[PDB]
């Protein structure tokens, strides 16, 4: 699966569950799980 | 407040800058081909 963090800024202590190789930011949020 | 007791808004899928290009896009289209009848294959015609 991929999560979706409504408030969290991941661009470039993070409130996250988990990190991964994904990472990155969109419009809607930070997003993990998922290739851009 | 509203946050910390739960209430979330969710963003909508279509931006502001989306919307504006579909609307610039129809005001060209009728100043344009301007088509009667529907939304199919654009004929071109002088606006007078
Ligand atoms: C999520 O966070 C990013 C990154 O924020 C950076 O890191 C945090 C910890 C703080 O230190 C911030 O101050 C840092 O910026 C935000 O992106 C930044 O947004 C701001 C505000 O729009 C941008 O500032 C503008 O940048 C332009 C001039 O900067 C020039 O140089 C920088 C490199 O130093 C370069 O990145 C930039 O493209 C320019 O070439 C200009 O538009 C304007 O004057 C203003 O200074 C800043 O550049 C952005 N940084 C990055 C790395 O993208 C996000 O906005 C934030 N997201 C949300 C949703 O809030």
């Amino acid at each position: 699966v991929a999560v979706l963090y409504q408030d969290v800024n991941c661009t470039d202590a993070w409130r996250i569950y988990s990190t991964g190789n994904n990472v990155f930011q969109t419009q809607a949020g930070c997003l993990i799980g998922a290739e851009h | 407040a509203q946050k910390f007791n739960g209430l979330t808004v969710l963003p909508p899928l279509l931006t502001d800058d989306m919307i504006a290009a579909y609307t610039a896009a129809l005001v060209s289209g009728t100043a344009t081909a301007g088509w009667t009848f529907g939304a199919g294959a654009a004929l071109q015609i002088p606006f007078a």
